[PDB]
RNA sequence: CCCUCGCCAAGGAACUCUGCAAGUUGGCCCCGUAACUUCGGGAGAAGGGGUGCUCCCUGGGGUGAUGAGCCCCGGGGAGCC
RNA sequence: UUGGAGAGUUUGAUCCUGGCUCAGGGUGAACGCUGGCGGCGUGCCUAAGACAUGCAAGUCGUGCGGGCCGCGGGUCCGUGGUCAGCGGCGGACGGGUGAGUAACGCGUGGGUGACCUACCCGGAAGAGGGGGACAACCCGGGGAAACUCGGGCUAAUCCCCCAUGUGGACCCGCCCCUUGGGGUGUGUCCAAAGGGCUUUGCCCGCUUCCGGAUGGGCCCGCGUCCCAUCAGCUAGUUGGUGGGGUAAUGGCCCACCAAGGCGACGACGGGUAGCCGGUCUGAGAGGAUGGCCGGCCACAGGGGCACUGAGACACGGGCCCCACUCCUACGGGAGGCAGCAGUUAGGAAUCUUCCGCAAUGGGCGCAAGCCUGACGGAGCGACGCCGCUUG
RNA sequence: AGCGCCGGCCAACUCCGUGCCAGCAGCCGCGGUAAUACGGAGGGCGCGAGCGUUACCCGGAUUCACUGGGCGUAAAGGGCGUGUAGGCGGCCUGGGGCGUCCCAUGUGAAAGACCACGGCUCAACCGUGGGGGAGCGUGGGAUACGCUCAGGCUAGACGG
RNA sequence: CCGAGGGUAGGGCCCGUGACUGGGGCGAAGUCGUAACAAGGUAGCUGUACCGGAAGGUGCGGCUGGAU
């Protein structure tokens, strides 16, 4: 009746709560800073999108994020930002 | 190489997308024969520049849509009606097929 | 790692492997990505050992792992000599 | 408060999915089944192929009913449907599983094995 | 006690010659709708969803003048009890 | 050119047409009568019915901290074994089965400027400084079991924080290219874990990048059965725009817009079937077939789902619903042999609850080595072929 | 040492018993008192740890006919026109080279099959080497015929 | 929100079965006649129509695959 596959499902549950929290974090921090950038705002979205960035790159180091995901939401966080300042400008800080 | 094929539009009628219908030959596998069967490619045409009646080669893409995995290579031939007609007249039969 | 290994051929109480490169992944007898010498281990004839060396030189460089009984096969064909 | 005429759910895997009592099998004219009694019922639905099919006559103890019992206690209990299980002539089940709550009063009356199939017991 | 009327536990036609009587259903908008048919129908078949108020955006018409006001027919979004 | 036989039967008789029938080869066979030996094969074709019991996946103390026992000898240290636990790596392979599927599933040839790849190899550089949790253990409550609740403490190759930037990622501009390919400039962002010995030197690990190799995802041309007494089918339908999602393209998912898409070259519908290498027959062309072996696919009681992860939507991992069975102390719990054997049902019918890790191979490990119903062999059966005997 | 068979197809013949019975049977057919055809027996034929039956696949079946059939009377011409799609199409010249044909090259896994050899005392089984292929990708070529485009013609067709 | 499935209601296709009923095949040891084969004793066959216990008959039109 028994097995070590009982530790592995005790370590998933464990790795599953690093990951959902570290996923959680950068959409809240991506659209803050694309809210940000709306009403922009510049200098602060800028700011907050930093935060976002690293935290992203950080999920990447690990299992959480596939490289091309860290990528892919970097490209698209970017962009969204950048062009919602066109409706308004300029950047006040980096970047870039 | 992606394979490459000619044929007659059929079809302007999507937004950006053309049908094109494309002939080819073969021996019956067992009758010898030479024989023609033909089929609808739907070709992307970012340009709307294609036209009803065009002749035109298409080459295997990455795919734009469902059913869409060919981009149009290149203009041949204009103002092809008389295939055109071929096509829809055969439809048109279909309605005399019926129950 | 892709392998280099004995995958058993012959039959019952008589061997005949063909020292092959696999994937480790692979059952034994099963698809190999290619055919580099064979060896009998009952030495019932003049070559009971065949050694393409020039190509088992390559897979090692490639990355290729020898078995050890399959090591050995490519000692004594002095796939390895300096 | 089970009648002639009255519709159950059947609580078991007999295969029988309402019956409707056609008598009450407590004496010569007992007007009403409560839990623990039992009726004869005909059988009105049932899922193909079965124990029991549509138009069975059988025997069945309620087990739940929408008129609430009272208990010595002072409290009452009361269920959302009325249900029976379908039994043979040693008040023992013709089915294997029994679904939903049955009311405690089925042990004292000694439908012990309805009792313990029983998911909950209230 | 009778009339006219309101409610009712569990049951639900077991009432009775008979569901007699009384319930149920119930307007409008939308979805959807069988056998059979003389091709009209059967059809409101059946069955189902929606229905108040508040705010915001928006389409067409009448009267004006082409506009405002007034009146008519809507659509989409977010909410409140 | 290595290859091609026909016969009986319609008549009083004949010729012809024409059907029936036979001799041949084949098989996962079965049945009868009979039955000595050996070798290689080979053996649930039916209920993808239901299953008692053992066994089929684990390993590393050269990641960490502990208990329990003992060995060593002055409470402690060491050393060893064992037992969990935290931490890796395996568990996605290997084994089963053929239910579903007429499909890019498979076969064959191609595409990816739209993509991933643990361990393996080649090459570029690098490991500075802090802090934290949770188990194990102590302490409380709850059971017949499964078992768990909460309080408290402690280690690390666990987690996090900053530093460092060969590099790498992302937006904008520019150059080459030409679907998202390669390079560059500014801005921003991301690394790390140490253990061990023979100890200023090794070994195994750790980190970011490049390329190889290998295994994959997706895409496209052509091929893939019966019924037209199935002829019309389609609203995420067909295309578009934007976004969501993924490793990646895509109506794969959504919002909006347009009115399209398919079909006698057979859509739609029904039926049947996993496909191939092959196999069997046949002069060939063809017909029939897909058992064993190899390749791919699909499935893991019937469904749905995602988590963990390089990789799974995971046969012996998880969640939920259903059907069924069992356990109980009657409160409550458990299970999934289409892994190897074995039982039962069904059937004309299909095996030993064997032996071993010695060999080949796989997993973990510096290694010794541990596990391996893969496999190597043994057992039963004239099931097949081959050999041999009763002179 | 067994098993099938001994009318014809088909290799293997006599005696008894039975008497349209009991029975055989793949087809044609046997049995009604002299049965090589039933049952037994002697004998014979065929194979031999096998023989025979049932089931199924291909063959014989050119009996779905591509190889390789047919339609007055054997089964088979639509009751007759008109005509859509399709299939097919006269003479001459050029262009293109889609079919077609040739060369090169990649692919066409392993096993199996085929030829050689070799290991188990043979074989079966098994190993080593050899031979290729259709079919698809790529590159180069040919242009008779079919195709396609272009220009001529008059014997088909249509008109005066 | 979507969602296994559950529930309600109405449809489509297919299998099994059913009082009874329609013919069909066969058997054969019957009843009734004798429609076809000969000019088959009314030439036959035919599509259709009406009719008869039954083969069948008759009408209309067609065919010769009709004897003399
Ligand atoms: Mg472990
Ligand atoms: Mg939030
Ligand atoms: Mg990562
Ligand atoms: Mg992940
Ligand atoms: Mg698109
Ligand atoms: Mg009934
Ligand atoms: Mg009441
Ligand atoms: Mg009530
Ligand atoms: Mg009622
Ligand atoms: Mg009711
Ligand atoms: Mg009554
Ligand atoms: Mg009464
Ligand atoms: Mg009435
Ligand atoms: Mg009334
Ligand atoms: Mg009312
Ligand atoms: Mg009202
Ligand atoms: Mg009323
Ligand atoms: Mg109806
Ligand atoms: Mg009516
Ligand atoms: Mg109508
Ligand atoms: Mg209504
Ligand atoms: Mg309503
Ligand atoms: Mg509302
Ligand atoms: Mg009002
Ligand atoms: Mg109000
Ligand atoms: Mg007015
Ligand atoms: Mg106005
Ligand atoms: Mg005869
Ligand atoms: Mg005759
Ligand atoms: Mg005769
Ligand atoms: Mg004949
Ligand atoms: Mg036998
Ligand atoms: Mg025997
Ligand atoms: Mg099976
Ligand atoms: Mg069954
Ligand atoms: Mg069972
Ligand atoms: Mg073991
Ligand atoms: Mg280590
Ligand atoms: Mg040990
Ligand atoms: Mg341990
Ligand atoms: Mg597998
Ligand atoms: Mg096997
Ligand atoms: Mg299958
Ligand atoms: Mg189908
Ligand atoms: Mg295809
Ligand atoms: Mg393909
Ligand atoms: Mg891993
Ligand atoms: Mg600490
Ligand atoms: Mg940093
Ligand atoms: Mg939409
Ligand atoms: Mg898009
Ligand atoms: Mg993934
Ligand atoms: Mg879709
Ligand atoms: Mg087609
Ligand atoms: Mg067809
Ligand atoms: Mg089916
Ligand atoms: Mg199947
Ligand atoms: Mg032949
Ligand atoms: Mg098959
Ligand atoms: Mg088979
Ligand atoms: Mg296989
Ligand atoms: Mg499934
Ligand atoms: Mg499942
Ligand atoms: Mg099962
Ligand atoms: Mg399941
Ligand atoms: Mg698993
Ligand atoms: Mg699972
Ligand atoms: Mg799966
Ligand atoms: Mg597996
Ligand atoms: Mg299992
Ligand atoms: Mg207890
Ligand atoms: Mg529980
Ligand atoms: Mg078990
Ligand atoms: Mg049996
Ligand atoms: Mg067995
Ligand atoms: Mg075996
Ligand atoms: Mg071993
Ligand atoms: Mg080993
Ligand atoms: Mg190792
Ligand atoms: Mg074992
Ligand atoms: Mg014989
Ligand atoms: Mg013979
Ligand atoms: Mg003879
Ligand atoms: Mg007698
Ligand atoms: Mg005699
Ligand atoms: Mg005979
Ligand atoms: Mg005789
Ligand atoms: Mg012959
Ligand atoms: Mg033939
Ligand atoms: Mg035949
Ligand atoms: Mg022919
Ligand atoms: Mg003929
Ligand atoms: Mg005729
Ligand atoms: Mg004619
Ligand atoms: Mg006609
Ligand atoms: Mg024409
Ligand atoms: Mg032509
Ligand atoms: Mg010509
Ligand atoms: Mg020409
Ligand atoms: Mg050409
Ligand atoms: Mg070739
Ligand atoms: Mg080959
Ligand atoms: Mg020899
Ligand atoms: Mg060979
Ligand atoms: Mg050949
Ligand atoms: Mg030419
Ligand atoms: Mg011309
Ligand atoms: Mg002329
Ligand atoms: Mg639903
Ligand atoms: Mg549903
Ligand atoms: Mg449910
Ligand atoms: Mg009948
Ligand atoms: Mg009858
Ligand atoms: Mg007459
Ligand atoms: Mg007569
Ligand atoms: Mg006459
Ligand atoms: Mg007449
Ligand atoms: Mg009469
Ligand atoms: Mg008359
Ligand atoms: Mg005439």
């Amino acid at each position: 009746r028994n097995l070590s596959a009982l530790k592995r499902h005790r370590q998933s549950l464990k790795r599953r709560l690093r990951n959902k929290a570290k996923k959680s974090a950068i959409k809240t921090l991506s659209k803050k800073a694309i809210q940000l950038a709306q009403e922009g705002k510049a200098e602060e979205a800028l700011k907050i999108m930093r935060k976002a960035e690293s935290l992203i790159d950080k999920a990447a180091k690990g299992s959480t994020l596939h490289k091309n995901a860290a990528a892919r939401r970097k490209s698209r966080l970017m962009r969204k930002v950048r062009q919602l300042l066109e409706a308004a400008g300029a950047p006040l800080i980096g970047g870039g | 190489p992606k394979k490459v094929l000619t044929g007659v539009v059929v079809s302007d009628k999507m937004q950006k997308t053309v049908t094109v219908l494309v002939e080819r030959q073969f021996p019956h596998p067992l009758y010898g024969k030479v024989i023609k069967r033909s089929k609808k490619y739907l070709a992307h045409d970012p340009e709307e520049k294609y036209k009803l009646g065009d002749v035109v080669e298409i080459i295997e893409s990455r795919p734009i849509s469902k059913r869409k995995r060919f981009r149009v290579l290149r203009l041949v031939e204009s103002g092809r009606m008389d295939l055109v007609e071929k096509y829809l007249i055969r439809r048109q039969n279909y309605e005399s097929l019926s129950k | 790692m892709v392998k280099i290994r004995l995958a058993r051929f012959g039959s019952k109480h008589n061997p005949h492997y063909r020292i092959v490169v696999t994937d480790a992944r692979r059952k034994r007898d099963g698809k190999y990505i290619e055919k580099i010498g064979y060896y009998d281990p009952r030495k019932t004839t003049p070559d009971w050992l065949k050694v393409d060396v020039e190509r088992a030189r390559y897979w090692l460089s490639v990355g290729a792992q020898p078995t050890d009984t399959a090591r050995r096969l490519l000692r004594q064909a002095g796939v390895f000599r300096q | 408060m089970i009648q002639p005429q009255t519709y159950l759910e059947v609580a078991d895997n007999t295969g029988a999915r309402k019956i409707m009592c056609i008598r009450v099998l407590k004496g010569s004219n007992a007007k009403y089944a409560t839990v623990g009694d039992v009726i004869v019922a005909s059988v009105k639905e049932a899922i193909p192929r079965g124990a029991v099919k549509e138009g069975d006559v059988v025997k069945a103890v309620v087990v739940r009913t929408k008129k609430e019992i009272k208990r010595p206690d002072g409290s009452a209990i009361r269920f959302d449907d009325n249900a029976a299980v379908i039994i043979n002539n040693q008040l023992e089940p013709r089915g294997t599983r029994v679904f939903g709550p049955v009311a405690r009063e089925l042990r004292e009356k000694g439908f012990m094995k309805i009792v313990s199939l029983a998911p909950e017991v209230l």
